[PDB]
């Protein structure tokens, strides 16, 4: 028979789950964590949360669970289902739903001298506040918060793993395995343990082990779905100053179909931004900014328009305005000599108004290349620098801006 | 702990968790209940549901689970499961669609002297009467409601802890200040009988939004098609495009009415201060685009069928043109060859004629654009300002 | 009453749940399932889903749950909470997520005589396949298969349900018509049920209920197909247009933009499979397609209008064909100081002689534009209304056949 | 604490057995009084036809195994006993959505010394109810909450409505209760009517779980604010702009340009109303009717702007200007609509021609001018009869809307308020 | 069955389910895994997840259950509730937001030997790399890795019940094609111990996408797009509408970019083939306006402040237009009176040379209208081909 079966029957025979394994009063069990990433799920803006997969490492001794290994064939390694022993209420509290719990409670490693190694796998979602400054070019730092729910620091004693004597103070990711997100990639994943010196040693709350994850966004797909189309758009409002000021010359078309794409750019952008509201995102910024300028062109192209097509009755074109834009920068032979008369008289007048339009025409061609001259600067560096902002946005080069350590194996 | 598993083993062996833990039937027990905010977690003003993360403090004392230290190696606190020992029914009352009770029933602490301490956790689901008038600028007062279901005044007693709720580890919103909050105690009694009250305790929190993301994502776009609107009244008639600038203006605004639809929430109490501003300015470039279409009409009317009324003429040609200071506007064979050289003679009169009158009627569309441009552009300016400033300057 | 307390705690002595009830090695238990339906809730077409709320009336024999009723004072049958009897794992095999069994745990009745009947309620959501291509004008065939999911056909024979008074099977889902809700969207045709077995498996064997819905398109007719139709009509429309209006472009282009806008308001309702193309998508396209060709031909129109003799030279081909021969078909048909003011009258006179000439030759080319937006306008009022016709009829032709075959 | 062997008595020692009804003989019948509470409307979501509701639901009941001479003990006159410990009657929402038969929080029962129990768990229900879109959104729905006994037969258990009473004579609570002082009125719903009944099925049978029923009606009216706002208003003043078409110029080249941006706010309006309603087919919604109605005469109306250009544009080299044309268009219409040496032989020779072009000139815009005029009239007339169908039918349909209260009295042939300001007798 | 019920008595009497079912605790339990592939319910690009509805069968021995037939009337087979014996903890290694293990604990069939069947049902949502490369015409190979969560090779070892997964009774997705799928067993050792094999069984799936909803629903409109942005070209300058239709295609294409944001997934790891499409139509439509308003600015080009460059007419006036083989294009007061009609003869000369500069203009803007008609199809025709051919042909 299995010997197995006479230990187990044994260990558990008048063992309280309910007790802690504290030997004598004033005992602290000492619980140690170590967090496996296996999946950077995805971490969604709109709800500030952050799924992963986990397994959570979590070893402490109970000294009820030893046992001598001569005496039971040399077992040294028992399976005991985690429900019926027990645990230290280790939970994440910075979870979004009220999941704090591990998702499979796998069978703890019970070995001889009373040590026991629990390895449940988990599926947690953890609150990330977004810094939505630089979005999309922005990297964002995640904290898993770990603390034990029932007892506090003078029951257990929460502690990192450590491995041949080194404290293991980072996430474990196995290198083969671990899939890249695909959205973000992870620069650095520290851990310590933390303290609330706001409270004492009692309320379960003192003491906290926070696992970090700094990840930062890979802008592909905002890149060629969102910028660069936006960005080749909103350029063409530079090209209404080489069309006809006239009937036919369509610079209003041009500039306001601009900005009704805009519009839908907008519409676009309000689906993927997260609604918090301490900060403009930067694609926000970029769009803001598009929109007065195209506000701005239609403005100067009605203006433009109003210019060129003035004529000698509803305007007078004093000289002033011309140096300055031109500048710097038998009866019936007597019936039929007073009709040819007439008529030289009246085709002189035409030609003159006519003349007169044509002189406020180049008035207005003139106002056009300056302002194109204008715009074409401030679109340019305005788009330059918006977007040049994102592009220098850097994950800072240490976990904790003052501490010299980089906190990796 | 040899000595904690056999003090445990005492304390159950004879307690009945369905039973009140009072030494006489008559007396109640005093339940002391605190209310810790850990996070808010959302609003729903459609649903009128506030969702939020905290913590239900209860404090009592069991007299059936005391024990003498001296008698367990010194032992004075344990932790028991929250399952093994009788606890209170606090339910909220004001639940919307999350749970009425606790779901997790962590483990509690207990005193040697039988003083028990729980904290579960909880997801307080709320109902939340939302006022939507000065949105997004408005300020939300709504609250948790608690009470122990199945006993009433005589039999369980509740207490706050405090005064108001411990905010001590709240996490900042992003979204929503806390201007205020407290809780209060009431006694309610009913016409059967006035020796049974029953208590409740009602917690509020007063939230104030922080409004940027809906005045950049809404409101920043509705004034730069305000602003568009009352352009058109500047460009010329002679350019074909003051219908194509002024639909487009109005198609922008409504395909922008998918943006406010998806945005802002959809209620029915009362008019959003935002949906006022933009029913506004729909109005706005509605009229614009109308009295456009009349000036188009005027500027082409031909002579030859209408002839110019003598007030039009009074007005638009002498009185306002003087009043606008701004505008810069001005204020054999040879008997066939003389006859039709006479001929031509005479069709240039009737056309220099024609052409005149034409150009008073020209004139008198370019005097209505320069007057609605000042009164559209005023109009603009003034309605934005009773819009919003009446709510901003109480801030 | 004291009695039932007697008879329950006589009956539940040694009896065992888990045991399924045999009076000898080897006997088979005889389950008839019978289904009632009480409410079609949906029929996601994006997840091939259907969601219903349905009763199982389940009907077998357990010979241990025997008594004599004149020895109880005349109990003649039980109310026992159904966890206390053994049953029959019958479950819905066919389901979208992993619930397999029922929701709803009503306590089971036992009669004297032994037989047991349970009757629980369930939300079940079954999945069947889609026919996406006469959408919205199409019926599906969606079923429910059910079968114990332990035991088989040696140890259960599953066995069609009996009507009220018990004489006859019923071959059919049983609608309650005191508690039964019309889905508004979908019209039952045909509801059988039959029992399946499979030749390469001995030991399977399920009884279906199979579900002929047919839909009503009135949502999908009003919402897409009237603004198309209208969109086609300002298609055709486009070629009555002159040139001179400077309006051809608006009209046509903005006719795409409204159809473009129409398929995104379809995007979200159209299920996703590839097996096949939905004949509204295919009359979208169709619209589309025809309206882009509309944009072609008055970019084509508006060419020949504009041309004049200082750019083109008139072929010999396009002048027989559009002025000779298709206007009828279309019904068109169309001193010093002398000398010096004699040179100057001469040469406006020979100005104006050439003005006309090239006028003229800029006339014939406005009126072949105008003879083959004619054409074009008959040529695209044709099309369209046979196209329509066409793919009207053959959606309108789509009916669940008479028999249902299952 | 006498309660506690007040309680052993009761359970333990007397072994009470909760899985048995609580009838001394086997032919007995338990009641079972049940009434309805309405804590808060939460939500009437018609893409799914889903009523979400949060409910107290009262209970009432004799047991005569839990009574007790309350003088044999300390005078104790009730008990809070929890439901996993005495038989509950297991009364479920049958017309449910989600799956959720049950009530949410199971609380404790309340018992007298004379067996009364009273139970009170609240529960959150998501029942379907069939959306009527016929005037939306000026439309009454009429939800309702079925109940069903799915444990026992009538013959076993009946149901009926709670009964209260005022100067010594009960009346049944044929009503949802709705406590004036907590109950806040939902967002987009007013409470018009609340009945409650108890429903026989003489074709089945007693001996069956399907012959008793308690139904609540919710009879509920949209508050019609959100959508006049955002939805018609703006829809009713874009349409309206498409009679401007005909009053402006030809000259302006922008006909065309309005009538179809009148047309493509109109399909965004369309695409928006698609999303707020179910996809049943027994109406189309009013909302619906007005769409299809207006974007069929702006269509219309852009038919009638091509015919009128293509009018204008006619020349006499391509077109001819009969009588029959001319006389309507320029007498009769226009008054029913009230409308408004060699050398000098060869300068000789030239002016001559000069005279002659000028005249044909002259012939050829006068005659372009006289269609002009034909395309005015045209227009007027145009707008003089599409204007007016326009404004009479936005009117007509939107007055039938507004005019489409509930019918002030629930269950037509009933007389009877079902107000619980009136109980019955 | 009073048989089989006395069996399960005596059957589960001193039965501990704690305890691996081996007779001596250095041997191991060898247990037969197989899955059956049911259902593919979805495959989620954006999240990386496959759902599908799966059966997991296993089958080991278990000595403690073991009967004699002929003491119990011959009694061969019986079914027990899984939750009454030891199983194993097979656990999906790869899970994404799944379970873990089995949940559905149904009915096991328990042979008289000892023999033990277990085939329950389980939703698998598993974590598996998508390559959008070719989408819509890409392969995905997505796996499922599973094995004994606490227990080593020594202790329990698992074995394919055959090479494959049995797809005998798969329902045809609709949306993939199964082209190969195969199971592959693992031994995995650590730096610890040689001695101790950690073993894991990998499922893998080859699916090719169905490409026929995604064509029709997205790539067809924007040949269209591309067709007519082509198309602009042959449009005459005079007809001021070369703007509208250029304009209104590019808004056409935004709208439809709305429709593709909301129907293509939105990965990131690399550009789909739908995107590189996109873009390309995108930046086509962009350069066409840009050209156009070029040509629009040479056609409206004013003889009076601009002169014709010499090489400008010779390339454009005298040699393109001939190689163009395909086209139809060309290749007292009597003084007085005297003065003026002398005036108006010199003015008429005047016009006469301004139009026929312009005119020169003109036909420079047609002849270069031509050429980029040619050049914009010739682009559109390629980039289509070329976008999409290599994957088309590695098919
Ligand atoms: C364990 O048991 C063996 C007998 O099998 C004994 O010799 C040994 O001393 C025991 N170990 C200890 C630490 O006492």
């Amino acid at each position: 028979e299995n010997e197995e079966g006479r230990l187990i029957e044994k260990l558990l025979g008048d063992y309280d789950k309910r007790i802690i394994p504290a030997k004598t009063l004033d005992h602290i069990i000492d619980v140690t964590l170590k967090l496996t990433l296996t999946n950077l799920i995805s971490l969604n803006e709109k709800e500030e949360a952050l799924t992963t997969n986990v397994w959570i490492e979590i070893q402490w001794n109970d000294y009820r669970l030893s046992w001598n290994t001569s005496e039971y064939e040399g077992i040294d390694l028992v399976r005991i289902p985690s429900e019926l022993l027990w645990l230290p209420d280790v939970v994440l509290e910075n979870n979004v739903d009220g999941q704090f719990e591990v998702a499979y409670y796998a069978n703890v490693l019970v070995y001889n001298d009373g040590s026991m190694y629990w390895l449940p796998p988990a599926i947690y979602r953890s609150t990330c506040p977004i810094a939505v400054t630089y979005f999309p070019f922005d990297w964002q730092n995640c904290s898993l918060v770990f603390r034990s729910q029932t007892y506090n620091a003078h029951e257990v004693n929460l502690q990192l793993s450590a491995e041949e004597g080194e404290a293991v103070e980072w996430i474990h990711i196995d290198p083969e395995d671990f899939t890249e997100n695909g959205e973000w990639t992870i620069r650095h994943r520290p851990a310590k343990k933390n303290y609330n010196w706001q409270l004492t040693k009692d309320d379960t709350d003192f003491q906290e082990i926070i696992f970090f994850l700094i990840i930062q966004r890979k802008p592909l797909f905002y890149i060629i779905n969102i910028i660069a189309p936006c960005v080749l758009i909103s350029s063409l409002v530079v090209l209404v100053y080489f069309l006809p000021a006239q009937a036919g010359g369509q610079k209003c078309t041009l500039s306001i179909s601009v900005l009704l794409a805009q519009t839908i750019f907008l519409f676009l952008i309000a689906q993927k931004v997260p609604e918090t509201s301490l900060n403009v995102p930067l694609i926000g910024k970029y769009l803001i900014f598009v929109m007065f300028v195209s506000m701005l062109i239609v403005m100067n192209c009605v203006i433009v328009l109003n210019v060129s097509l003035r004529t000698p009755n509803t305007h007078s074109l004093s000289e002033k305005i011309k140096h300055l834009f031109l500048g710097f920068l038998a009866p019936e032979i007597k019936s039929c000599v007073e009709a040819c008369n007439f008529i030289a008289k009246s085709t002189k007048e035409q030609n003159d108004s006519g003349s007169e339009n044509e002189n406020w025409v180049l008035i207005g061609k003139v106002i056009d290349k300056a302002c194109f001259w204008i715009a074409l600067l401030l679109f340019s560096i305005g788009t330059l620098a918006i977007f040049l902002t994102g592009h220098f946005n850097q994950v800072p080069e240490f976990p904790f801006p003052g501490d010299p350590r980089k906190y990796v194996p | 702990s040899e000595h904690e598993t056999r003090l445990v083993a005492n304390l159950l062996e004879n307690y009945n968790k369905v039973i009140r833990p009072v030494e006489h039937h008559t007396h109640f027990v005093d339940i002391t209940v605190g209310l810790q905010l850990i996070q808010l977690i959302s609003v729903d003003e459609v649903n009128q549901i506030v969702e939020t993360n905290v913590r239900l403090r209860q404090q009592w004392i069991d007299v059936r689970l005391r024990w003498n230290p001296a008698d367990y190696g010194g032992i004075k606190k344990i932790r028991l499961p929250s399952d093994d020992v009788w606890l209170p029914d606090l339910v909220l009352y004001n639940n919307a669609d999350g749970d009425f009770a606790i779901v997790h029933m962590t483990k509690l602490l207990l005193d040697y002297t039988g003083k028990i301490m729980w904290t579960p956790p909880a997801i307080f689901k709320s109902y939340c009467e939302i006022i939507v008038t000065h949105f997004p600028f408005d300020q939300q007062n709504c609250t948790m409601k608690l009470g122990i279901w199945t006993y009433d005044g005589t039999k369980v007693s509740i207490s706050p802890e405090s005064d108001r709720p411990d905010l001590s580890t709240f996490m900042e919103s992003g979204e929503w200040v806390m201007k205020d909050y407290r809780g209060w105690k009431h006694w309610v009694y009913y016409t059967c009988c006035p020796d049974t009250p029953y208590l409740d305790i009602t917690y509020h929190f007063i939230m104030q939004r922080i409004p940027l993301y809906f005045v950049v994502n809404v409101i920043i776009p509705c004034l730069l098609f305000s602003f568009l609107t009352g352009l058109v009244f500047y460009l010329p008639t002679d350019s074909g495009e003051k219908m194509t600038l002024s639909i487009s203006v109005l198609l922008s605004l409504t395909v922008f009415l998918l943006v406010i639809v998806e945005l802002i929430p959809s209620t029915s109490s009362a008019v959003p201060l935002i949906g006022k501003y933009m029913l506004f300015t729909m109005i706005f470039v509605i009229s614009s685009i109308i009295i456009t279409v009349v000036v188009i009409n005027t500027h082409h009317r031909s002579p030859s069928t209408h002839t110019m009324p003598q007030w039009v003429r009074k007005i638009f040609i002498d009185t306002i043109p003087n009043v606008m200071f701004f505008s810069t506007m001005k204020r054999p064979d040879v008997k066939s060859a003389i006859e039709g050289v006479k001929y031509i003679a005479e069709h240039m009169k009737s056309d220099e004629e024609s052409s005149n009158a034409a150009e008073e009627w020209k004139y008198v569309a370019m005097v209505i654009d320069h007057i609605l441009l000042c009164v559209f552009m005023l109009i603009c300016i003034i309605g934005t300002v009773s819009v919003f400033a009446g709510r901003l300057i109480e801030l | 009453s004291v009695m039932e307390d007697t008879l329950l705690s006589v009956l539940f002595e040694t009896y065992n749940p888990k045991v399924r009830p045999a009076q000898t090695v080897g006997d088979k238990v005889t389950v008839r399932v019978g289904l009632t339906l009480t409410n079609l809730l949906i029929l996601n077409e994006k997840i091939e889903e259907m969601t219903t709320n349905v009763f199982l009336n389940l009907a077998w024999t357990d010979y241990r749950l025997q008594w004599d009723p004149a020895a109880y004072e005349g109990i003649k049958d039980l109310r026992i909470p159904s966890s206390d009897v053994w049953q029959p794992d019958i479950v819905l095999m066919n389901n979208n997520d992993g619930s397999f069994e029922i929701t709803l745990h009503v306590n089971v009745l036992v009669q004297h005589t032994g037989a047991v009947s349970w009757q629980p309620s369930a939300i079940y959501r079954s999945s069947c396949t889609i026919k996406v291509m006469y959408f919205p004008f199409d019926w599906q065939n969606c079923t429910m298969v059910f079968k114990s999911y332990t035991y088989d056909t040696s140890e259960v024979t599953l066995q069609h349900a009996l009507d009220a008074k018990g004489e006859r099977e019923v071959k059919e889902i049983v609608i309650n018509k005191d508690a039964f809700t019309e889905n508004g969207q979908w019209s039952i045709e045909h509801k059988p049920s039959r029992k399946n077995w499979r030749s390469d498996d001995p030991s399977y064997e399920d009884v279906t209920f199979y579900l002929i819905i047919q839909r009503k398109p009135l949502f999908y007719i009003v919402y897409t197909i009237i603004p198309c139709i209208l969109i086609s009509i300002l298609a055709i429309l486009v070629f009555y247009l002159p040139p001179d209006a400077g309006e051809k472009m608006s009209l046509s282009i903005s006719a795409l933009l409204a159809v473009t806008v129409f398929l995104l308001l379809l995007a979200d309702k159209v299920p996703e499979t590839s097996l096949s193309v939905p004949i509204i998508i295919r009359y979208l396209m169709f619209i589309m397609i025809l309206v882009a060709f509309s944009v072609i031909l008055s970019v084509v129109v508006l060419n020949l209008h504009h041309r004049s003799p200082n750019t083109h030279t008139m072929p010999n081909w396009i002048r027989q064909i559009f002025i000779e021969t298709l206007p009828p078909f279309l019904w068109i048909q169309r001193p010093q100081d002398l000398k010096e003011a004699v040179e100057a009258i001469k040469y406006i006179a020979e100005q104006l002689e050439s003005a006309s000439e090239f006028d003229d030759l800029k006339k014939d080319w406005q009126y072949v534009a105008m003879v083959a937006d004619r054409l074009f306008l008959y040529v695209f009022f044709v099309i369209c209304s046979i196209g329509t016709f066409s793919i009207f009829l053959d959606a309108s032709h789509n009916v669940p056949p008479d028999n249902p075959f299952a | 604490n006498e309660e506690e062997r007040l309680i052993n008595d009761l359970l333990i020692v007397n072994k009470y057995n909760k899985h048995v009804r609580p009838v001394k003989h086997n032919n007995e019948v338990v009641n079972i009084a049940l009434s309805l509470t309405l804590s808060n409307l939460i939500s009437l979501k018609e893409t799914d036809e889903t009523l979400t509701s949060n409910v107290w639901m009262d209970h009432a009941w004799y047991d005569h195994r839990l009574t007790w001479n309350a003088s044999e003990y300390s005078d104790i006159s009730i008990l809070r006993l929890p439901p996993e410990l005495v038989w509950i009657p297991d009364i479920v929402l049958q017309n449910n959505n989600d799956g959720q038969y049950h009530v949410a929080y199971f609380c404790n029962v309340l018992v007298r010394p004379n067996g009364y129990v009273t139970w009170l768990p609240p529960a959150i229900f998501r029942s379907s109810c069939p959306i009527n879109v016929l005037y939306f959104p000026f439309d009454w729905q009429n939800c309702s909450l079925k109940f069903t006994a799915l444990n026992y037969d009538a013959n076993e258990i009946t149901m009926d409505l709670m009964t209260d009473t005022i100067d010594g004579k009960d009346y049944p609570i044929e009503w949802i209760i709705i406590d004036p002082e907590a109950f806040t009125e939902n967002g987009e719903w007013e409470i018009i009517h609340k009945p409650a009944k108890k429903n026989i099925y003489p074709d089945k049978f007693p001996n069956g779980t399907n012959y008793q029923d308690v139904t609540f009606y919710l009879i509920i009216r949209r508050k019609p604010l959100f959508y006049v706002i955002n939805f018609i208003t703006p829809c009713v003043l874009i349409s309206f702009l498409a009679s401007l078409a005909f009053y402006l110029p030809a000259e302006s080249g922008e006909k065309m340009s309005t009538a179809i941006s009148v047309l493509l706010a109109q399909a965004v309006f369309l695409l928006l109303t698609s999303q707020r309603l179910p996809e049943t087919a027994l109406a189309v919604p009013l909302i619906g009717k007005y769409l299809m109605f207006i974007m069929s005469l702006v269509t219309g109306v852009i038919v009638n702007c091509g015919i009128v250009l293509n009018f204008h544009f006619r020349t006499p080299s391509t077109h001819v200007l009969s009588t029959r044309v001319k006389q309507i268009f320029l007498e009769k219409l226009p008054r029913i609509l009230h409308m408004s040496h060699d050398e000098i032989k060869s300068g000789i020779d030239s002016t001559n021609y000069i005279v002659k072009q000028i005249k044909e000139k002259n012939a050829y815009d006068e005659e372009v001018g006289n269609w002009n005029l034909v395309g005015q009239t045209i227009d007027r007339l145009s707008m003089f009869i599409i204007t007016p169908v326009m404004v009479l039918g936005t009117i007509f349909i939107f007055v039938m809307g507004n005019f489409n209260h509930p019918p002030a009295k629930p269950f037509e042939g009933d007389p009877f308020d079902y107000s619980s300001d009136h109980p019955r007798c």
